[PDB]
């Protein structure tokens, strides 16, 4: 149960992470 | 460079950290953007979008467009960090296997996580023919590679893909050659002043998911760069009616 959680974690980041970095290459 | 996770799921400390170091270099705002994100106590659950299922109130350019519309929805990964691994000398029984798993943790993907994923939902269609196409490109003094998975079906061909350029992925079935085809990811590279360097044209992919067979990558290899459209066209067209036979 706890190691779903951290995958659900990393999966939140990666989008939010991801959202700034087309951002960026938008821009470069 | 570009990292491969090599840790699966979730992500080992090494790899994760690695992605982290290379978003705050690459970007000018780097630690403030990556401790935003980090630190957040509260970070906003992302929709998992539903994988298309084919229906008969469809055409198969319908069926291609949700397709292609699933991988949009997954993103193009622009994190620097694949996610799922490739590799190309696998049976195709293996790469499924990878292609589900792609669908259950529902993260960004590159052009070749792209490929294995669009003849994972084309394979129970038998009209639909998939065969990777792979560019060799060349730009500021580098070298590109890139793929694509090309289609053909009632006498057209088009493609399914993933590329930050919107020009360099999916066509839609009214090419009616494999040279059109072709010869439009030409023109859509000269809009970003790429040279394709090589074209790689494989095999038709086996409808069997449980296959024991790799995919076949280059059965034609033309050095495009250094030829005049006329026999590019010769070559690809010989090859095409090949497939067709």
């Amino acid at each position: 149960s706890a190691q779903q959680e951290l995958k659900q974690r990393q999966r939140a980041e990666i989008y939010a992470l991801n959202r700034v970095m087309t951002e960026l290459e938008q821009q470069q | 460079l570009f990292h491969v996770n090599k840790s699966g799921f979730p992500i080992d400390s090494h790899t994760w950290e690695r992605m982290w170091m290379h978003v705050a270099k690459v970007h000018p705002k780097g630690g403030e953007m990556v401790g935003a994100i980090r630190n957040a106590a509260f970070l906003a659950k992302p929709s998992i979008p539903q994988v298309p299922n084919y229906r008969l109130s469809m055409t198969i350019p319908d069926w291609l467009q949700a397709i292609q519309n699933y991988m949009k929805t997954l993103q193009y990964n622009h994190t620097g960090t694949q996610f799922f691994e490739i590799r190309k000398m696998r049976p195709l029984s293996g790469l499924m296997e990878t292609a589900k798993e792609m669908t259950r943790e529902s993260l960004p993907i590159k052009c070749l996580e792209a490929v294995i994923l669009g003849i994972y939902l084309t394979n129970g269609q038998p009209s639909i023919e998939r065969f990777p196409i792979s560019f060799k490109t060349y730009f500021s003094g580098n070298y590109f590679h890139h793929v694509v998975l090309g289609i053909y079906c009632n006498g057209r061909y088009g493609s399914l893909g993933m590329s930050r350029r919107a020009e360099l992925m999916d066509k839609p079935l009214t090419f009616r050659t494999l040279s059109d085809l072709i010869f439009d990811f030409e023109d859509s590279y000269k809009k970003y002043l790429h040279t394709v360097k090589k074209v790689k044209i494989g095999l038709y992919v086996p409808h069997e998911p449980h296959s024991f067979q790799p995919i076949e990558w280059k059965q034609l290899v033309l050095n495009v760069s250094k030829m005049l459209r006329a026999d590019i066209r010769k070559e690809l067209e010989k090859y095409a009616r090949d497939m067709r036979m």
